[PDB]
């Protein structure tokens, strides 16, 4: 099945600071993908879902993009509520892949 | 449930009611009347209060009388 | 609002039988089908298993294939996945989440499994 | 399958334009009764698109 891996190593930026993530599928899922945000202990949130739209409920400063294999997703300003650890997963096939992950610290 | 709200014999107004395309026109005037007993005989034109698109057919109609 | 909650998680025997729970409220369960994932600790997420909203129809992830039955209960409105032949490797935090990957989305906050 | 999607597969005539049919009534296809349940030449107008 397809495989979702992150290739962003863990990011430290400071507050106020725009960051960049990219999840990368191993073959072609179309606009299928969907970003989350999860905080430790914490319940994962769908930041974007498919490709553009944002999701409802998500501040406007998270952005979806990405097309094809690549998808890519951009914070406009950082936050202490931001910084967690962020993952993608292909929605394209029956069986559903989960991405590696990268983690966000201030 | 209500897709329109409005918030604003001797007397005669007159309606015609009708549905073309999902669209129902009602043509309202309000001409006094002198007779009590029957609208004495007269032509009136009816003009088109407004237009509402309602899409729901209507095969039949009633009508509200207060009561004292 | 929708309230997605996880229970019948708990420390369980190598080989051991582990049933979990997923609450629906505050939506038509019945309407929606239901994905279930799990969280292994220092790991990204691994989707587990999907049932569809009647339930008839269901696939499940290939690490837990032949192991990990999902069951659910329309009444009851609750998704069970049992759980067979639980390994050391099996071990994480599951996460039931209703339509995942698009708007609908949402995500249980979850019980922790050990084993 | 987006169970969010139906279309009206069955329907006794054809709608006019710009007209609205939310009836979820039993079709009666065969010429036995539906009775308001689902039988054998009766079908649930709406199918869920797939």
């Amino acid at each position: 099945d397809i495989q979702m891996t992150q290739s962003p190593s863990a990011l430290s930026a400071s507050v106020g600071d725009r960051v960049t993530i990219s999840c990368r599928a191993s073959q072609n899922i179309d606009g299928f993908l969907a970003w989350y945000q999860q905080k430790p202990g914490k319940a994962p949130k769908l930041l974007i879902y498919a490709a553009s739209r944002l999701q409802s409920g998500i501040p406007s400063r998270f952005s979806g993009s990405g097309s094809g294999t690549d998808f890519t997703l951009t914070i406009s300003s950082l936050q202490p509520e931001d910084f967690a650890a962020y993952y993608c997963q292909q929605v394209y096939s029956a069986p559903l892949t989960f991405g590696g992950g990268t983690k966000v610290e201030f | 449930n209500c897709t329109f709200e409005y918030v604003s014999f001797k007397n005669l107004r007159e309606f015609v009611f009708k549905n073309i395309d999902g669209y129902f026109k009602i043509y309202s005037k309000h001409t006094p009347i002198n007779l009590v007993r029957d609208l004495p005989q007269g032509f009136s034109a009816l003009e088109p209060l407004v237009d509402l698109p309602i899409g729901i057919n209507i095969t039949r109609f009633q009508t509200l009388l207060a009561l004292h | 609002e929708v309230q997605l909650v996880e229970s019948g998680g708990g420390l369980v025997q190598p080989g051991g039988s582990l049933r979990l729970s997923c609450t629906a409220s505050g939506f038509t369960f019945s309407n929606y089908g239901f994905h279930w994932v799990r969280q292994a600790p220092g790991k990204g997420l691994e989707w587990v298993t999907i049932i569809s909203y009647d339930g008839i129809t269901k696939h499940y992830a290939d690490s837990v294939k032949d192991r990990f039955t999902v069951s659910r209960d329309n009444s009851k409105t609750m998704v069970y996945l049992q759980m067979n032949n639980l390994k050391l490797d099996d071990t994480a935090v599951y996460y039931c989440a209703r339509d995942l990957g698009t708007y609908d989305d949402s995500w249980g906050q979850g019980v922790l499994v050990t084993v | 399958g987006n169970y969010n999607y139906l279309y009206r597969l069955f329907r006794k005539s054809n709608l006019k334009p710009f007209e609205r049919d939310i009836s979820t009534e039993i079709y009666q296809a065969g010429s036995t009764p539906c009775n308001g349940v689902e039988g054998f030449n009766c079908y649930f107008p709406l199918q869920s698109y797939g």
